[PDB]
């Protein structure tokens, strides 16, 4: 029937918010290493110059 | 039926939003490192002089 | 309102749909006097304010029901409306609000917590997990006081309820979602070792793939921290091996592209020697052909299949040296060979055989340039060239030898004719190592 119908559309809906919130997560884990990374090597090629 | 599938293209348009979400977090994660090098070039010179 | 998390699994909406499905009434607790007259009426408000004005009054009220608690129903149902509260539209931020207002009112909610039956430990804890690393309120105090809670332990670490093990998982990972309240995480990390490895060999053998995925998740989420990720393989060998080969035959690229991406958050060239540890899970734990498998194979994702051939890349960088295949590259490109046993022993040449052919043999075909280039040009035999040319023929011997397949090009590349004009060398060595390719090649013609 079209309630189990209508519940399937939501579990689909379900599934693809699911799908974005661990993408939406994992874009910010890897913003953050992407950032400590980036951090790290200005730091270094900073410090060579400074030297 | 179509309640369904329209679940499924605004379904699909929001993994679209999630990869430009993500696309955005990026560009936004080259900026904050761009900047966090920009302080700490500044302050590298600021050492330099200092010295 | 303001960042309210943990709406995704299905399990925690049938655990609040259970949790507040309870049936009991405030004005008759109100009327029998088992708590504050004022209070109860507040409450007994809020419930047909909830099913169906601002916060704050009742916010100093449920204090009194919370931190004194006669009835089990009570605190339960107080807790089940309060996290209820927490992830309403209607109040949202509000709530936050009052819970950012005064740092120390959440301070003994904690403490009340997560004490007695599974049930009454399950909402306050989820609550307590919402405000604890909601937006501006961070404090050490309370994720040692729910680390410590041997309430939510055995919550955590109970492998019969599925429930209460991906609620307690999810919580951890929520509560995890800051790095920087993750380092207590990273060092109660021991007890959640237990339950990740338990979910790892579950792994091999509905919704139930999502907590082992969230577990990934956190690990993936402590490798973040170049200092956590440095003790992760130094922890346990057992279950690291374990990742990749569950991950092959794991069904979703999710959990797969997890592990994925964490080993090689183990293995990155950030952690400090993290090259023994790719290095020995290549060597014992049989990574190469699977490493080689998963680059044959297929992903939808993006990032699931560029950290794929990252990862690969990563194997086959310390892969060639063992065993350094590149150190007769060193002496291929450099066109210029010495004394070492890399044609000599067949281990050493087991290791580089793979290699040997890739696109029309290529590698094949730049180990038979040098000679082929000291045949139709050069050809004056003295000390090192006559040596090179010997180990040259020596190793192009042993490579025939080992691929059958290698002939068909020796013909096109003018290999054969240049073979047997050498029978005849200033050398008798040099005559010797022709001779015996000579033979190799009569071995299969």
């Amino acid at each position: 029937t079209p309630n189990q119908v209508n519940d399937e559309l939501n579990k689909m809906q379900a599934f693809i918010r699911k799908e974005a919130e661990e993408k939406a997560k994992e874009i910010q884990l890897k913003a953050d290493q992407e950032y400590e990374i980036e951090k790290t090597n200005i730091v270094r090629n900073e410090t060579n110059n400074i030297d | 039926q179509k309640n369904g599938i329209a679940t499924l293209l605004q379904a699909e348009k929001e993994a679209h939003e999630i990869v430009s979400k993500a696309r955005k977090y990026r560009q936004d994660k080259l900026k904050q490192a761009k900047t966090d090098a920009a302080k700490e070039i500044d302050s590298y010179k600021i050492q330099k002089d200092k010295e | 309102g303001a960042t309210k998390i943990l709406m995704d699994s299905t399990h925690f909406n049938e655990i609040r749909s259970i949790i507040r499905s309870r049936s009991v009434a405030w004005d008759a607790l109100a009327r029998s006097e088992e708590l504050s007259e004022i209070d109860a009426s507040t409450a007994k408000a809020l419930e047909s304010i909830l099913v169906k004005k601002v916060n704050g009054k009742t916010l100093i009220p449920l204090i009194h029901l919370l931190s004194t608690s006669d009835n089990e129903d009570c605190k339960k149902s107080v807790q089940n409306l309060i996290a209820e509260l927490l992830s309403s539209d209607k109040y949202g931020d509000d709530t936050v609000k009052f819970f950012q207002e005064d740092p120390k009112q959440l301070e003994q909610l904690f403490d009340v917590s997560l004490k007695g039956d599974f049930q009454t430990v399950l909402i306050s804890g989820f609550n307590v997990v919402s405000l604890l690393v909601q937006n501006g309120l961070h404090n050490v105090k309370l994720v040692e006081k729910l680390l410590k809670n041997n309430n939510l332990i055995n919550i955590l670490q109970n492998i019969e309820q599925m429930d209460t093990c991906y609620v307690c998982i999810r919580l951890l990972q929520e509560l995890a979602v800051i790095p920087e309240y993750r380092d207590v995480i990273w060092l109660h990390e021991k007890k959640f070792m237990p339950t990740l490895f338990k979910i790892l060999q579950r792994a091999t053998d509905h919704l139930g793939i999502q907590l082992q995925y969230h577990s990934l998740l956190l690990i993936w989420l402590l490798t973040f921290n170049p200092v956590f990720a440095n003790e992760l393989v130094q922890k346990y060998l057992s279950d690291f091996l374990d990742l990749l080969k569950l991950v092959k035959i794991t069904i979703k690229e999710k959990v797969s592209r997890l592990c994925i991406s964490i080993i090689l958050q183990c293995c990155s060239t950030r952690v400090k020697q993290h090259k023994k540890v790719i290095k020995q899970l290549l060597l014992l734990g049989n990574a190469l052909p699977t490493v080689q498998s998963l680059s044959e194979r297929k992903y939808s994702d993006e990032e699931l299949r560029q950290d794929i051939s990252n990862l690969k890349e990563i194997l086959e960088n310390e892969y060639q040296e063992l065993t350094s295949f590149d150190e007769y590259v060193a002496e291929l490109d450099s066109k210029l060979l010495c004394w070492s046993p890399p044609h000599v022993d067949n281990g050493f040449w087991s290791d580089n055989i793979d290699e040997f052919k890739k696109d029309n043999y290529k590698i094949f075909r730049q180990l038979i340039e040098l000679l082929q280039a000291k045949v139709r040009n050069g050809d004056v035999n003295a000390k090192q060239e006559k040596i090179i040319i010997q180990v040259a023929l020596n190793d192009i011997t042993h490579v025939v030898e080992l691929l059958p397949e290698s002939i068909d090009v020796l013909d096109k590349t003018g290999g054969k004719a240049d073979i047997m004009e050498l029978l005849n060398h200033s050398d008798s060595r040099v005559k010797y190592e022709a001779l015996k390719a000579t033979q190799a090649i009569i071995g299969y013609t």
